[PDB]
């Protein structure tokens, strides 16, 4: 019965660990009886202390396994080039769980679990790692390759899983640290000195390796950027640079592999040109594609919701999820039929991004709504309309 | 794709090469802009990668060439360690300004043969503050009411080495002069302080 | 760095010749031209037509310091009006229309204030750039050569140098100033270099 | 009922803001009431302080919203993108409304009637970001991507869209900036400086964005010339730099897509050599064809305007508009033919590029009459000549 638990930790609070913890579950025993977000506090200790508390994947003896993450404030964290050129940005160090993320892990949708499949990669991963399995035997390289066309989320789920990580492994991790492989940043003017410098950047990044109490993420969007290609013509023009900086980041991802705490992110909404280097240290290999329909449905339903929250859509309504319109029977309703008509705007809307898809509401509410407040009942058929249009405009787009 | 730094290095002999011609084209500015000798008789070059004042006056041409290439040696042999340029009255001959510039060299380049990190760049650059620096100072330097003429004043350590025609001479202090300090520059082998005393005036 | 000016008398017309000799002395000291426009006199196609540039905005400053007061000037390099690549403040805000001084005697001084204010300190030699100079003017003075920027600011980067004065007077009001309005040079300077 | 209205305050004017509001809507008050440029007046004051006051989408009961602009004059582009402090490169520096573009929105016409809709996206944008939203949940990612067949308005089209777009939003903004990359900045001889220049080059449009005050523009012209091939199939070494840089332009945009006062305004021709990623991040596509006959029609009145304004057709005449061509239902008489035999020519001019249709007339009269002094309508046929004519060229290069 494993429930892990949220517990947002202010930057503003004064609070301790003992403190939340039997403050947090006295609130759970209070009320102890779907996913929830308590977030309308009673109790005044947690009132000043805490901003939120939720859970997302009706019963109460589960294993309650409280997670307490104070989401930090920086940004960034300049770590210029150590060679020259001033004022190139090398490095952008990510603080971990600080509020860039917050509750961005409600993106993506893929029902197969494809996120818990990522999600308890590293999990898995720890508890082999540290109960004494042998290296020499059995091994993988704590790359992740994401995989799939572009408009899709990569990068941001790269970054999710991050942060749902951290307020996993509190319990072993204090804090740890995302790291931005700004790329194209990594080579150099000259000929040599560019492989030369991804060692320094991997030193910066043994840095925070050393730190036991920190958790070491690396990311590395674009990885083509890094690895060009071993397949082109001999045109290459800059082979002794390009292909030798190439497998000089192969060594480091090599050396690296030996540690038990550090995780390589890596995408490609560019896979053609992928170098077979990467694709061989063969990470997960996570496949994805585009939203499924129940996925642009759900979407769609949290765009609503923040919509209401913020009231640009006025008055305030009910939305469903397929669980309940399928127990339903799809029965045609006056209540039912604004999700019906929902899961039809899907049915259709299938075949497209979902940055292109939470492009959608608001982007409607510009073009057909032409209004400072609007409702449903025609807001839908517009966000319809404007989905035909975007239809037709990827057609119009030769 | 590829491109390469190639560092040529420095010697005691460029660092004298490239500071006299400094004090070539500083002294001949100077003595331009105040007034000292006929500004409309000069004319301008290219140098530092900049605009310079240059004289025509032969005499003191072939003069301050001595003076430089002589220099060049005493740097070649760090044998100078003060140059000044005093300037005075002409019949009266009262000194008005006097620009002090005290000298650094290098006595480990004796055995200083492998080069030093520095650039044609930066030294370059940094004469060019020299320079843009003199030239502004003309804005404060209070007026010569009249016209004037100048001595040249050294400090060698050495009473040794003196070729012939130079003779020892005086301090020429000034009673009532305020003395201001402008940027320093080197070459990592020489350096040369710089600050001029001039007349304070009588009246504010 | 911020650096202000100490004079012990007040001024009018000195202002006037502050701000041509500060603006000249400085676009000299970035390398804008290859002499100071003092000397400049000799010589008489871009060095001709540039300096007539200058000229001109030398002119027209004097005619706008005559018709009316300043209490800030502003000189530009690159960027645009509304964000330089770098900028220089030269405040008048301290001075009312008295003296018996020499006005060469307080732009020497200030000179001698500026070179012990140490300003100029950038080994850095930057290009041959662009260059505008901007300052306040009477809310109605029907100026016509500059143009006013109704919505203009103070922008807040590359502070190279705001220079200030005092003339040593005890306490002035702020709304003999709030409603005047920034006027901006309507041709950018350019200077040239071989 | 909101009707904007374009304050022009002549730069010449100085008065401050305030007396002018006041005078305005005393005009207004005078009048009370189609959409109109007024220039001639009664009181002095605006006489003086004002240049042109004009309105676009009579009736005046309404909300009146003034919005004074002041024009400004030089284009400077002064911009370093010093990567060793000796570069020239091309990234023009628009300070925004000025006399580039004053009365160029009143003229780039679009069948869709692209521009109403183009327009208030950005209207959307404070209005709808501004309510504190989760960007999170809802992005926008600011980045417009018209297209269409070369010289067809699009350039000229976005330069006027910020241009009218900095007038309406003032407010709100002390003002704002355009900044016009021209990507024959951004290639190099060199591998690996592409990635820098690109880094740099936001960095400085980094610093625009800084200030809260202003309203950024980034008009890319040719984004193809970044994507060339990011994803396609030919030798490897110019998409070895070609990629190095789309992959550092895509995580920049990704990047600034964080400040609710940046607008990219993007561009291409044919280009179907476009992209896979720009084609994502294409919140707003557009098509833009040539125009319809409608939109022809309206141009060639605004050129006949032009000619009989200037006195360079001395003998003034009377025209029509579609709307009013058709309240007589294009019924004959020697008043209107003249319009209708314009009319004819726009039935024979679509299948053209816009840019080559406002050239027509000063080719015709360059070409066909050599007589500063001309009747219109003698003018039209050897107008028709030269169209004709540009039908033959097109024929013979192709
Ligand atoms: N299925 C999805 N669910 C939620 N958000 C999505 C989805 N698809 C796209 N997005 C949004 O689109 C953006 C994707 O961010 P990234 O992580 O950079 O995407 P990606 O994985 O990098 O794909 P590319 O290469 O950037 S096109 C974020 O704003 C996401 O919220
Ligand atoms: N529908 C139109 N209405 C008014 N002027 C137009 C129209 N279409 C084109 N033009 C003119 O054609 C020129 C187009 O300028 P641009 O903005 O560069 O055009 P474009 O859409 O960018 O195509 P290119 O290939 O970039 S020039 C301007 O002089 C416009 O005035």
């Amino acid at each position: 019965p494993t429930v892990h638990v949220e517990v947002h930790q202010r930057g503003s609070s004064t609070a301790k660990k003992e403190d939340i913890n039997l403050s947090v579950r006295k609130l759970l025993n209070r009320h102890n009886i779907g996913d929830y977000t308590w977030t309308e506090f009673d109790e005044p200790f947690l009132t000043r202390n805490v901003q939120s508390v939720s859970i997302i994947d009706d019963l109460s003896a589960c294993t309650v396994a409280l997670h307490i993450f104070q989401l930090n404030e920086d940004g960034p964290s300049s770590e210029n080039l150590e060679e020259e050129t001033e004022n190139i940005i090398a490095a952008n160090h990510w603080v971990l769980p600080a509020a860039e993320f917050h509750g961005l892990w409600d993106s993506l949708v893929y029902d197969v679990e494809v996120k818990s499949h990522l999600l308890d990669y590293v999990m898995t991963t720890l508890l082999f790692s540290d109960k004494n399995v042998n290296s020499n035997l059995i091994t993988w390289n704590r790359v992740v390759l994401l995989h799939g066309p572009p408009g899709t989320g990569k990068t941001s789920l790269c970054k999710a899983l991050a942060q749902k990580l951290t307020i996993r492994l509190s319990s072993r991790y204090r804090y740890g640290q995302l790291i931005e492989i700004n790329s194209h940043s990594l080579f150099s003017k000259w000929f040599s000195e560019s492989g030369k410098l991804v060692t320094k950047m991997f030193q910066k990044i043994q840095d925070l390796i050393d730190d036991k109490d920190a958790l070491v993420f690396v990311l590395i969007d674009q990885v083509e950027s890094l690895t060009a290609a071993r397949n082109a013509c001999r045109a290459g023009t800059e082979p002794s640079d390009a292909i030798r900086v190439v497998n000089a980041v192969l060594t480091q991802i090599d050396q690296i592999k030996r540690h038990s705490n550090v995780v390589i992110l890596t995408t490609s909404n560019i896979t053609e040109k992928i170098d077979v280097a990467f694709v061989d240290r063969a990470d997960i290999k996570q496949y994805i594609g585009p939203p499924s329909a129940a996925a642009i449905f759900k979407i769609y339903l949290s765009c609503l919701e923040e919509l209401m929250k913020c009231q640009i859509i006025y008055p305030r309504q009910q939305l469903l999820t397929l669980r309940e319109l399928e127990m339903i029977g799809f029965i045609e309703n006056n209540v039912s039929k604004l999700s019906l008509l929902l899961n039809d705007i899907s049915r259709k809307s299938e075949g497209l991004s979902g940055r292109v898809l939470r492009k959608l509401p608001f982007l409607a509410h510009a073009l057909y709504v032409q209004a400072p407040t609007v409702t449903i009942e025609g807001f839908l058929q517009a966000l319809s309309l404007a989905v035909d249009k975007q239809f037709e405009e990827r057609k119009k787009l030769a | 794709a590829l491109q390469l730094s190639r560092e040529q290095g420095i010697t005691l002999r460029g660092s004298a090469e490239i500071v006299a011609e400094f004090f070539s084209f500083g002294i001949n500015s100077i003595l331009y802009q105040r007034g000292i000798y006929p500004s409309e008789t000069f004319t301008r070059v290219q140098k530092y990668g900049l605009t310079l004042l240059v004289t025509t006056d032969l005499e003191l041409i072939k003069y301050l060439n001595n003076v430089v290439e002589q220099l060049k040696d005493w740097l070649y042999k760090c044998s100078v360690q003060k140059l000044v340029v005093v300037i005075s009255n002409i019949e009266s001959g009262e000194v008005l300004e006097r620009w002090q510039f005290d000298i650094e060299c290098d006595k480990t380049a004796k055995d200083d043969s492998a080069p030093r990190e520095k650039s044609q760049k930066a030294i370059q650059d940094e004469i060019r503050s020299v320079i843009r620096q003199i030239t502004a100072t003309v804005t404060f330097l209070p007026l010569l009411e009249v016209s004037c003429s100048f001595d040249l004043l050294i400090y060698t350590d050495k009473d040794l080495v003196v070729p012939e025609k130079w003779e020892e001479s005086g301090p020429q202090f000034i009673t009532n002069s305020e003395e201001v300090r402008l940027r320093s520059f080197t070459t990592t082998i020489h350096k040369v302080n710089s600050m001029v005393a001039y007349k304070i005036p009588v009246n504010d | 760095c911020m650096v202000p000016v100490v004079f012990p008398g007040p001024v009018q017309e000195g202002c006037c010749q502050f701000t041509c000799e500060l603006l000249k002395h400085i676009m000299y000291q970035r390398q804008q031209l290859p002499l100071p426009y003092e000397q400049l006199k000799h010589f008489y196609r871009k060095c001709q037509q540039a300096l007539a540039e200058l000229e001109s905005v030398l002119s027209h400053l004097e005619d706008f310091f005559a018709r009316t007061l300043v209490p800030r000037v502003l000189i530009l390099l690159g960027g645009n009006a509304l964000s330089p690549k770098e900028f220089y403040e030269l405040d008048l805000s301290l001075l009312a229309p008295d003296q018996s001084l020499s006005t060469a005697a307080c732009l020497r001084r200030l000179f001698r204030a500026i070179f012990m204010a140490d300003a100029f300190s950038e080994l850095q030699a930057p290009p041959l750039m662009g260059t505008v100079v901007m300052a306040q003017g009477h809310r109605n003075c029907g100026e016509d050569w500059f143009r006013p920027k109704l919505n203009y600011r103070v922008p807040s980067r590359g502070h190279k140098l705001t220079v200030t004065l005092s003339c040593g007077r005890p306490s002035i009001r702020t709304t003999a100033w709030e409603d005047y309005i920034w006027f901006q040079a309507p041709v950018t300077f350019k200077g040239f270099r071989e």
